[PDB]
């Protein structure tokens, strides 16, 4: 999938990647947050309207109810900590690969690649996903937008400048 | 907890040329 | 298809088998679709 | 049940058995865990009843071999150029279905091997208001295992053995008391067996 | 690495106890390579806990473990007088057998000490020898202290006994010359 969003007040903190969703099989968990952000594959049990409740203090996870057979836990800098964010996220061969590149904007035409940021293994069905929606606890309201585009095997002719 | 507050609604945009990343290091 | 590396793999007849029988090994026999390569699953349901 | 623990000197290649039952000793791990006076269990190798697939303790890669025999079902060990060091109580464990092949499911009994150089001097027993109660003292003996009995074990209620008390010359001293009569003391590493009555 | 273990613990009788153990290691295959073994003084070792997520067979229900990232413990409930032992976590993860520092389980409960005088016999006597003992036992504390009368008086003494009545006891060996002797003693005894 392709993952595209303008919201200029960090909103978006992750992406949930799993098939089923019900603590029946290993389901990635992804959070962004401010610094040292954490990557997780556990068998959690997500609700129906995932979200993280900041009260500052970080959310107390609210996005499964308990999570214990785990396998694999990454964590690494904060990814690309008006701006326009662009994500990628593959699949292949249980390796899970990640591009993100920001380039600021005044989707606008032109060319602007994307660079790999993170590749770890993973090894898991991922057949469904949902975003993940921050917001501070008496709820404060707020809105998002984001784009969401399917990929598909094409082929491309890349020109590569001088530099 | 698990309460259904976040509400989402759809939108068609069209992406120009959107979308390419570097296939190899 | 593009695996590259050493299958390495030994017999352990003396340390994974016990007489009573070692049942900790488990494997999964019934799927609905055929694996990917590099893909692993846990999951307990009844096929 | 195992052998018994006779006083050697560093150099003499002794040997100690120990005596297991309740299994086929046909593909179930079998090794030995020794503990000195004062510290915790020592784990330094195991042995497989076909190929002896032996795997040591780093720290007893060249210090301890292992010389089980199969035909009987009876461990054993072989040593070889021994230290001072050595004494300690070795015991006999075994795989067991209850865990893993590394894992002890069984122990054996244990026996403590003395190491001294003391020529092994004989023992001595001197005898002793209640009567009511009896006791005999035993003196100037160096080795430790020491036992005293009462009518060669005839009385075995209200009778107790104390520790000895090791003296400032090196011998040890035991008090022993019956409830209330000869009194048997027995020298293991001296095979000597003095009788004495109150 | 090496297991680490408390010297000696202070439990109380029908209370509960939890021993530590911590430096416990791990390989590819899991975490769960605990056991604990059970060794009376003196007596033979016999295994009490393995694999905490599961119960041994003839083991009572009354010992149990846990684990907590790379330190675990070992709960046990209904502490009696026969449960005094020592207690050693092992460590097989890496295919090598470690053990603890080793521990000493120790109750508190509802505890006057035997005080026996014994003059010297005959035969020691002839060999010109006059050893004065004094015997103490049936005491629970671990506070016992030796003394003679001559004027304050070779003599050793070892406080701790061995376990086979469940209770301590204590005893000196006073060596003095018959000459000394006959030209005078009494045993004070201090306990709690």
């Amino acid at each position: 999938v392709y993952f595209a969003s303008t919201e200029k007040s960090n909103i978006i903190r992750g992406w949930i990647f799993g098939t089923t969703l019900d603590s029946k099989t290993q389901s990635l968990l992804i959070v962004n947050n401010a610094t040292n952000v954490v990557i997780k594959v556990c068998e959690f049990q997500f609700c129906n309207d995932p979200f993280l409740d900041v009260y500052w203090m970080e959310s107390e996870f609210r996005v499964y109810s308990s999570a214990n057979n785990c396998t694999f836990e990454y964590v690494s800098q904060p990814f690309l900590m008006k701006n326009l964010r662009e994500f990628v996220f593959k699949n292949i061969d249980g390796y899970f690969k990640i591009y993100s590149k920001h380039t600021p904007i005044n989707l606008p035409q032109g060319f602007s690649a994307l660079e790999p940021l993170v590749d770890l293994p993973i090894g898991i069905n991922i057949t469904r996903f949902q975003t993940l929606l921050a917001l501070h606890r008496g709820w404060t309201a707020g809105a998002a937008a984001y784009y969401v585009g399917y990929l598909q095997p094409r082929t491309f002719l890349l020109k590569y400048n001088e530099n | 907890q698990c309460v259904n507050l976040i509400t989402r609604t759809q939108s068609y945009t069209n992406s120009f040329t959107r979308g390419v990343y570097y296939p190899d290091k | 298809d593009d695996f590259t590396g050493c299958v390495i793999a030994w017999n352990s007849n003396k340390l994974d088998s016990k007489p009573s029988g070692n049942y900790n090994y488990l494997y999964r026999l019934f799927r609905k679709s055929k694996l990917k390569p590099f893909e692993r699953d846990i999951s307990t349901e009844i096929y | 049940v195992q052998s018994g623990a006779e006083v050697k000197k560093p150099g003499e290649s002794l040997k100690i058995s120990c005596k297991g039952s309740g299994y086929t000793f046909s593909y179930y791990w079998i090794g030995w865990v020794r503990q000195m006076p004062g510290k915790g269990l020592e784990w330094m190798g195991i042995i497989y009843p076909g190929d002896s697939d032996t795997r040591y303790s780093p720290s007893f890669q060249g210090q301890v071999t292992i010389s089980a025999d199969k035909s009987i079902s009876t461990a054993y060990l072989h040593w070889s150029s021994l230290k001072a060091s050595d004494t300690a109580m070795y015991y006999c464990a075994r795989q067991g279905d209850l865990g893993d092949w590394i894992l002890l499911g069984y122990w054996g009994q244990g026996t403590l091997v003395t190491v001294s150089s003391a020529s092994t001097k004989g023992p001595s027993v001197f005898p002793l208001k209640s009567t009511a109660a009896l006791g005999c003292l035993v003196k100037d003996y160096f080795p430790e295992p020491v036992t005293v009995s009462w009518n060669s074990g005839a009385l075995t209620s209200g009778v107790h053995t104390f520790p000895a008390v090791l003296q400032s010359s090196g011998l040890y001293s035991l008090s022993s008391v019956v409830t209330v009569y000869i009194c048997n003391v027995n020298h293991k590493p001296s095979n000597t067996k003095v009788d004495k009555k109150v | 690495s090496a297991l680490t273990q408390p010297r000696s613990v202070s439990g109380s009788l029908g209370q509960s106890v939890t021993i530590s153990c911590t430096g416990i290691s791990s390989d590819v295959g899991g975490d769960n390579y605990v056991s604990w073994y059970q060794q009376h003084p003196g007596k033979a070792p016999k295994l009490m806990i393995y694999d905490v997520s599961k119960r041994p067979s003839g083991v009572p229900d009354r010992f149990s473990g846990s684990k907590s990232g790379n330190t675990a413990s070992l709960t046990i409930s209904g502490l009696q007088a026969d449960d005094e032992a020592d207690y050693y976590c092992c460590s097989y993860a890496l295919s090598r057998v470690v053990f603890g520092g080793g521990t000493m389980l120790t109750v508190l409960g509802q505890p006057a000490p035997s005080v026996t005088l014994f003059p010297p016999s005959s035969e020691e006597l002839q060999a010109n020898k006059a050893t004065l003992v004094c015997l103490i036992s049936d005491f629970y504390p671990g506070a016992v202290t030796v003394a003679w009368k001559a004027s304050p008086v070779g003599v050793e003494t070892t406080t701790p006994s061995k376990q086979s009545n469940n209770k301590y006891a204590a005893s000196s060996y006073l060596s003095l010359t018959p000459e000394q002797w006959k030209s005078h003693y009494s045993c004070q005894v201090t306990h709690e």
